[PDB]
């Protein structure tokens, strides 16, 4: 386990907040880049916010995305979205979580 | 968080907070 | 069939391999954490107990 | 060759599965609901 | 309970009494770990209401001391606000997020 | 030797369970359980 990664982040998200997403990398020592990225759930069809993130011993690979919900592009109906996935990509590593 | 560094607070659930400040 | 000498040194070295784990005191082995107080030798000459 | 395979997916729906909430009856730690005059028997009646 | 016996503790009294605006706030952090050797720095966020309004990195002194949390209570925070400090650290192949 | 465009993976972390020292993941019911049911050096029966 010796390359590993947190990402950080607000326990709910508020839609129509610009929420602000933490990562920090470690173990690692050439630059690389990761896609902090918010998606719809279950099914992952619709990015609602991705960031973009450079990290370097230039960053001491550390980073932030500025993120939102937009309240328009979430499909409503009669009973509403309750869950989304924050997700991650990068060279080394992906995941996500609810 | 997300990390691969062995915890996840999914396993911690809310209770209607009182300590005060 | 071997012949060795000693010498002076004008040259760095960076030999010290660390240990996140304990170094037994004769052996110089680094054994994990966890193995010391089991009730056993894992240093082999029992410096983890 | 092999007559059935798999494959990852990203999912579409919701999970509807429901927890036993078994009545009188005593929950073993593998779910299992068993008889109530089972608990402190003396013998191993949950496997668990 | 950290399962690996490392820990940080904020030096800092968690006073009742406020901080004033823009005023450098000064708090200290000590890693005491079985592995400050691997411990290179630690990492903070400052949340106020819901959001994470600043972040960081603080760094190793070879007095085996670390950068003190130094910086101005910034007219974001001004209801109240919370710190978070943090550090992954490895041991010879586990990690734990401290 | 070589220069990669794709990079070296990470591992993923036990999470809520319990992270044998191999890398290896068990439920945290068989830590204390009597037996070694990490394989290889168990660590689910370390100074209970
Ligand atoms: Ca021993």
């Amino acid at each position: 386990q010796e390359q590993t990664y947190v990402i950080s982040a607000p326990k709910i998200f508020r839609v129509g907040a610009s929420e602000n997403i933490v990562i920090q990398v470690y173990g690692y020592t050439e630059a690389f880049d990761a896609t902090i990225s918010i998606k719809s759930y279950p099914d992952k069809k619709f990015s609602y916010s991705s960031g973009h993130v450079h990290l370097s011993s230039e960053n001491k690979f550390q980073n932030s995305a500025i993120l939102t919900i937009q309240p328009k592009q979430l499909p409503g109906g009669q009973n509403p979205v309750s869950y989304v996935y924050l997700e991650v990509v990068s060279k080394h590593f992906s995941k996500s979580k609810r | 968080f997300l990390t691969n560094a062995n915890a996840d607070d999914s396993q911690e659930n809310d209770e209607p907070c009182k300590e005060i400040l | 069939d071997k012949e060795v000498e000693d010498c002076v040194t004008n040259r760095p070295c960076r030999s010290q391999v660390r240990c996140e784990g304990f170094v037994c005191a004769q052996t110089g082995r680094c054994v994990n954490r966890r193995l010391l107080c089991n009730g056993d030798n894992d240093c082999g000459d029992q410096s983890d107990e | 060759a092999p007559l059935v395979a798999f494959q990852p997916c990203i999912p579409s729906k919701l999970c509807k599965i429901e927890e036993a909430d078994c009545k009188n009856k005593f929950r073993c730690d593998s779910g299992r609901c068993i008889a109530r005059k089972l608990e402190c028997n003396g013998e191993n009646d949950c496997g668990d | 309970s950290s399962l690996s016996q490392s820990y940080l503790y904020i030096d800092w009294t968690d006073n009742h009494k406020a901080l004033l605006v823009g005023e450098h706030l000064n708090i200290i952090v000590t890693p005491k770990s079985p592995y400050i050797d691997k411990i290179t720095h630690y990492n903070y966020l400052i949340l106020s209401k819901g959001k994470i309004i600043h972040f960081g990195t603080r760094e190793k002194f070879s007095d085996a001391s670390y950068q003190s949390i130094n910086i101005p209570v910034t007219q974001n925070m001004v209801p109240s606000s919370r710190l978070l400090v943090y550090y992954i650290v490895t041991g010879e192949q586990t990690a734990e997020l401290v | 030797s070589c220069e990669p465009t794709r990079g070296c993976p990470t591992e993923e972390g036990c999470g809520e369970r319990f992270r044998c020292f191999s890398g290896q993941c068990i439920s945290k019911s068989l830590v204390c359980n009597g037996d070694s049911d990490c394989d290889e050096d168990s660590a689910d029966e370390d100074r209970c």
